[PDB]
């Protein structure tokens, strides 16, 4: 009776991050509909503040993270394999991600804000979008390019990740590495390729070089993820009326994130806020 | 226009502080090191420098060593080097960290695009395990002390300033943990998340220990004693950078990753970049 | 700013928000009723920033003053100060001096401020004469921190008419490492370069670059422990006047002892640098314009005399 906190729907895939994304396709291929809940959330309605986020009912723990999630639930040079891509995966990955759909903003406001505002309640999307964005492009740096003949940088810029992440064997080899990263590969690689967007260049560098990717992003949501992922075992309001268990509790949402904005009181306040959160957490 | 300088004399005789540290026979590489350990040549104890003076002497250079402060060099990091003064008031400019080997110059090994394979690993030791120092140095009461002893101490010597350095430096170390996805990405302002509470010593450790077990499986399928190849290359100067500065100051999961492997590797670094030295091992 | 002329008695506080900053949160008091023992209590913190030796300086300390005005035009000033001085702007081509003192520092000091004025035209010397003394004396024995110095400096001006109003000036300094613990003994830490004097350009020595004129690592402008300038002036004619300055100047326990010694006694080997040149003054009741026009005579080579339209403004001119 485990219980999961993902994002939305939004692009198709049952997720808009590729944490959750890959938790969820971690779970349900793992567990079975009969297990998990994928209680639909927001990172300020969770303690553990990261949300993908397990709520394991038998003890009333809380996990954050998909790493963390993995270590529930469960020659060696796979497993060193293993190891070493979920690490690349988590940086050098998730930076060329957020360079498109969080950073260049002729693509964040028409497929990724409606995406957020489609999947929180009324009062959130004033609030929220802007600090998963402010997140997002903290972890954009490390890499020079901004909100941009200074095209060769982003495709050499591209290159330099998907080089590496080809020669995997994603799907049969080359090297078969696990079930567990294999399923953190697709968590990416469908949120660089899928979206629709209005100012392209992460699709056709893909499809246009990489075809061992593009099969195989194309046929693991074909197994696992047929017609939109609906299938999983939602809340059972819905896929919208998912986050049923929390009018009362979105003002508390709204006031929390606002005070903490304020010029001089409000780094104290966040700093009380989380520290009293996390104590939750270790007591659970 | 005209000749209107009638007198023109020697140079001015530089001051005396300008005269000790700076005369300069050799390029001086600014590490942070500690001065009776900097004459002697002993590596430094900050891994992000350790890894470029390791280089170094494995590119055959012959250098000095001093001291910094992070403020003195042409980019926000620190060990830059500054080639010798040819006449007693000027110099040739400065040599960021990233030319190093530029300068050093069969050196063609230390600088490579390594295998599409071994370049994913290389997160193992700049994300991992550079998250696994930051947490257990800054954030860890324990080292409270060890803390104090290297980056302050020797800074000011003043009790109401170290505090304040103390404070600034704690801050800057839980962000650049808090953002890389090992301990934690916890989404709480438009504003890094600065504090021993954004993040977790859990799984920041927790993947440590994943990593030294990648790492030591590596190398035993190398049968060369080093990473794949014949010489200390710019990954083995990597790894050494942390492998030793967590043994020589976590100790206990360096020498049993896998059966001894990284603890025997960072005993067989020390003989080939430190070849005289004694009195490692804490 | 913002002020408050009473608070109990005849007290008041104040704040200035203004380099690139400084936040005053100044708080005067005069003591035992008498309008004159003007006592203050200030808490400075600002980040300016010094080209000549290319890189900023942050001083964020705070510093007690107590002043006094006697009746005869006099006033002294005991000034206890503590501040931070942390160096960090070494961005651009910075000479290989400065990237050894970035650092950080205390400097606790203590100073005393002595300048009586009989000028008539504060900004124009006519008949006046002036002396001024700063004496300093930095972390020492009770005074904690990691600068450990004692430093003066002197300036005694002059003038006579016969409206003609012949000028004349001086100044002068010295800057003596001293031991950091109750003694006059033990080791004697060498000068770092926010202690060190500067001298030129178009306040102090019109003829040079704003800080030139001194020992030159190259493009960046280290000063010098101890110290000399002079000036003549004719000042012929509203304020509205003409000048003809014709400037100098030069800049330079056992140990510490004969290397004093050494450089005043260097002090007076050789022309000094000795510069000249004609200018407009204008005697603003707030200010002192001059727009003049230099040709710089003798120099230490590696010292930067600009040679021509000198243009500079402020009250303590030489």
């Amino acid at each position: 009776a485990v219980q999961l906190h993902v994002w939305g729907p939004a692009f198709g895939l049952p997720s808009i991050d590729a944490e959750c994304l890959a938790a969820i396709a971690y779970l349900a291929q793992t567990l079975g509909s009969a297990d998990y809940q994928l209680i639909q959330s927001s990172p300020s309605a969770v303690p553990t503040q990261h949300l993908p986020t397990l709520y394991d009912s038998r003890t009333s723990t809380w996990i954050g993270g998909f790493t963390s999630i993995t270590a529930h639930l469960h020659a060696a040079s796979a497993t060193a394999d293993g190891t070493a891509y979920t690490a690349f995966l988590s940086a050098h990955a998730a930076p060329l991600l957020a360079l498109s759909l969080y950073v260049s903003s002729a693509n964040y406001g028409a497929a990724t804000r409606p995406a957020y505002s489609a999947v929180l309640p009324l009062p959130l999307p004033w609030t929220e979008p802007p600090a998963v964005r402010a997140a997002m492009a903290r972890r954009a740096a490390h890499l020079g390019l901004s909100s941009l003949k200074s095209r060769i940088r982003l495709e050499e810029a591209a290159r330099e990740v998907l080089d590496v992440l080809a020669e995997v064997d994603w799907a049969a080899g080359g090297r078969q590495v696990a079930a567990e990263v294999r399923c953190l590969a697709f968590g990416y690689l469908a949120l660089m390729l899928l979206p629709d967007v209005p100012r392209p260049w992460l699709r056709e560098i893909m499809e246009g070089r990489y075809p061992a990717l593009c099969t195989f992003v194309r046929d693991f949501r074909a197994r696992v993820f047929p017609q939109g992922g609906k299938l999983l075992p939602w809340a059972d309001g819905g896929a919208q009326a998912s986050a049923s268990a929390s009018a009362s509790a979105v003002a508390l949402r709204f006031v929390r994130a606002v005070m903490a904005e304020v010029p001089l009181v409000g780094e104290w306040w966040s700093r009380w806020w989380t520290a009293r959160k996390k104590r939750e957490v270790l007591a659970s | 226009f005209d000749y209107f300088p009638l007198r023109i004399y020697e140079p001015n005789e530089l001051p005396e502080r300008s005269q000790q540290l700076t005369s300069g026979d050799l390029p001086t590489l600014y590490v942070f090191s500690t001065d009776s350990d900097a004459r002697l040549g002993l590596p430094s104890f900050n891994p992000g420098c350790l890894k470029w003076q390791t280089l170094l002497r494995l590119a055959n250079l012959d250098f000095r060593i001093l001291p910094s402060t992070n403020h003195s060099s042409p980019t926000g990091s620190l060990p830059f080097l500054l080639p010798p003064r040819t006449s007693p008031t000027a110099s040739p400019a400065p040599i960021p960290a990233s030319g190093l080997l530029s300068f050093a110059r069969d050196l063609g090994h230390l600088d490579a695009d390594l295998p599409p394979r071994a370049q994913a690993y290389l997160a193992l030791i700049t994300h991992s395990l550079r998250n696994a120092w930051l947490c257990a140095l800054y954030l860890d009461p324990t080292h409270d002390a060890l803390l104090r002893r290297l980056y302050v101490d020797p800074a000011s010597s003043s009790r109401a300033v170290r505090a304040a350095l103390l404070h600034q430096l704690r801050r800057a170390a839980a962000e650049q943990v808090a953002t890389a996805s090992s301990g934690g990405g916890k989404i709480v302002s438009l504003a890094p998340v600065d504090s021993a509470d954004g993040i977790d010593e859990e799984a920041v450790y927790r993947s440590a220990r994943d990593a030294l077990d990648a790492l030591a499986s590596l190398l035993r399928e190398s049968e060369t004693a080093w990473f794949g190849t014949e010489r200390p290359g710019s990954f083995d100067a990597a790894l050494f950078s942390y492998t030793h500065l967590m043994v020589e100051y976590l100790g206990r999961m360096v020498k049993e990753a896998g059966n001894g492997e990284l603890a025997e590797h960072r005993e067989r670094m020390l003989g080939v970049a430190w070849p005289e030295w004694d009195g490692y091992r804490r | 700013n913002a002020v408050v002329r009473n608070i109990f008695g005849g007290a008041e506080t104040l704040t200035v928000n203004a380099t690139r900053s400084a936040y005053n949160a100044t708080f005067s008091t005069p003591i035992n009723g008498n309008p004159d023992l003007r006592l203050s209590v200030e808490a400075l913190r600002s980040a300016t920033q010094k080209p000549w030796a290319s890189h900023e300086e942050h001083l964020t300390g705070a510093n007690l003053r107590l002043a006094w005005l006697t009746e005869k035009g006099d006033t002294h000033a005991l000034a206890y100060s503590s501040v931070w001085r942390q160096l960090t702007g070494l961005a651009p081509t910075a000479s290989p001096t400065v990237r050894a003192d970035a650092g950080d520092s205390l400097k606790s000091s203590l100073t005393h401020t002595f300048t009586r004025d009989r000028r008539d035209n504060p900004m124009l010397p006519q008949s006046g004469y002036l002396f001024r003394s700063v004496s300093e004396l930095a972390g020492w024995g009770p005074l904690n921190g990691d600068v450990s110095f004692a430093k003066t400096e002197v300036e005694a001006s002059g003038a006579l008419p016969v409206g003609v109003s012949v000028g004349g000036g001086l100044r002068l300094g010295v800057l003596y490492p001293l031991p950091l613990g109750y003694s006059l003994t033990g080791a004697a830490q060498p000068s770092r370069i926010n202690d060190r004097f500067q001298l030129g350009g178009p306040n102090d020595v019109r003829g040079f670059k704003i800080g030139g004129l001194g020992p030159h690592d190259g493009v960046d402008a280290v000063g010098g422990d101890v110290f000399a300038a002079g000036s003549v002036n004719a000042l012929l004619p509203s304020p509205l006047r003409l000048q003809l300055y014709a400037n100098a100047g030069r800049l330079v326990s056992a140990a510490v002892f004969k290397g004093v010694k050494s450089a005043v006694g260097k002090l007076t080997n050789g022309i000094p640098s000795l510069a000249a040149g004609v200018g407009l003054v204008y005697a603003h009741p707030v200010a002192r314009f001059e727009l003049n026009f230099s040709l710089p005579l003798v120099l230490r080579r590696g010292e930067e005399g600009r040679k021509g339209l000198q243009v500079g403004v402020g009250i303590s001119f030489l």
